[PDB]
């Protein structure tokens, strides 16, 4: 899955 | 709970240790315990809470996606059983976090910086539920996220400058919600551009250190816009 | 245990899924369940068991070392309490694995490839206990590891060619035991050189595919020798 | 801690 940038860590 | 007998400050100390050890389940357990002492959290304490659970739910989400993809490809019961097991654990964590926000972090948060932070978290953890929802509550889950995010946005716009990192991280997250959960990609793009441009115009007011914090999140907005346009 | 009601083959299927999802605690739980069905394991099944627990105990060891170092630096109770918590979990996992080997994997392993694999694991999990032992059983723990490793070595030398990856991984591990646990660095170096040189001289007998498996472990021996000499 | 090479994953 192409995951978009969201706040904080992965 | 299990952390009832340990001192609030000792729980916070140990959350910090756990973070250094990359023991994110322990981190989350300790911060849950801290929350359940019933006192409001400081800025640093809010961050520790969020980082812990973010790390926990991150492992679950990644594992879910691996399993879900294998399941999609296969279309006996084991693949679905195991995907259901991981999903139920993920749902459990989200439910736990939502539980903490409702009992009683949000209702006691009056400051913009606390309130917006918690309502963003609410939107985020409903968003995580939405990513794995296929049932008759899917729509309500989505609306819970939307509602949490929007209340946060309204407060952030009235009460924080356009470069405020909390406001910026909220807008980033709400834009991805729009793009990916609400199937509103034009809204996503519009929010991300507006947010970036208003931040840009306010940077001149910041110290070098505030400048670095703001631009880091602004670059995340830019990264998504590049993918989207 | 909790896996009693699930089919052996379903447990193996799900261990493989867990591995792909990087869910190593689930992986280990499933393979424990498979072991407790009471049948011997295939080569692939042995590998799944080892990889699972190796991944689990790896996170614990890394976390232990972070905490232990902080504890060493500090010299209230929280640092030691939390290091003790992680240590006790680590000890629990090692104990669980040793339990499986004793009940009853080792006693039913007759083939060199199975027997040596399990005895190496025994030496490894006592070695993990040794890394965190400070008490009056430290010496016995160390001797348990030494004893397991040596029985494995004797079998491997009589029954496997010098390029056999199992034999090679045993010698690597036993050499680090010598260097680091037994405080025998000359023995470590001697074992690693002898092992490397005998493997080197046997490579000509191998297929391209066996060649790659052997040389990969040989390079690990080389890496340690470079650090040690 | 300088960790030496041992068999299998990290
Ligand atoms: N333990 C953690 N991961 C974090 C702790 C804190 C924090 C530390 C002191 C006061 C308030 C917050 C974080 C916020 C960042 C934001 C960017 N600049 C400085 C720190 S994150
Ligand atoms: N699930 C895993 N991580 C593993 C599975 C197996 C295995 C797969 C088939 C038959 C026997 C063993 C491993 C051994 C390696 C050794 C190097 N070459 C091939 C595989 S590892
Ligand atoms: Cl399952
Ligand atoms: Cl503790
Ligand atoms: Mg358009
Ligand atoms: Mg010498």
């Amino acid at each position: 899955k192409l995951m978009f940038k969201t706040e904080g860590p992965d | 709970g299990a952390m009832g007998s340990m001192e609030r400050a000792s729980l916070i100390q140990k959350a910090k240790l756990a973070e250094q050890a990359e023991r994110y389940e322990d981190m989350a357990a300790f911060m849950k315990g801290a929350v359940e002492k019933g006192e409001e959290l400081s800025c640093e304490e809010r961050n520790l809470l969020s980082v812990a659970y973010k790390n926990v739910v991150g492992g679950q989400r990644a594992a879910w996606r691996v399993l879900s993809s294998i399941e999609q490809k296969s279309n006996g019961p084991e693949v679905r059983e195991y995907r259901e097991k991981v999903e139920t654990e993920l749902q459990g964590v989200c439910d736990t976090v939502l539980g903490l926000l409702d009992s009683h972090l949000i209702k006691e948060a009056g400051d913009a910086e606390s309130r917006v932070f918690y309502l963003k978290m609410k939107g985020d953890y409903y968003r995580y539920l939405a990513e794995v929802a296929t049932g008759d509550d899917k729509k309500r889950i989505i609306d819970s996220a939307r509602s949490a995010y929007q209340e946060a946005m309204d407060i952030s716009k009235k009460e924080m400058p356009p470069t405020n990192p909390i406001r910026l991280g909220l807008a980033l997250n709400f834009s991805v919600f729009h793009y990916e959960i609400a199937n509103s990609p034009e809204e996503a793009i519009s929010l991300a551009k507006t947010t970036f441009d208003e931040a840009m115009a306010d940077l001149h007011t910041l110290s070098e250190d505030s400048y670095k914090d703001s631009t880091l999140i602004m670059q995340l907005l830019r990264d998504n816009l590049t993918l989207w346009t």
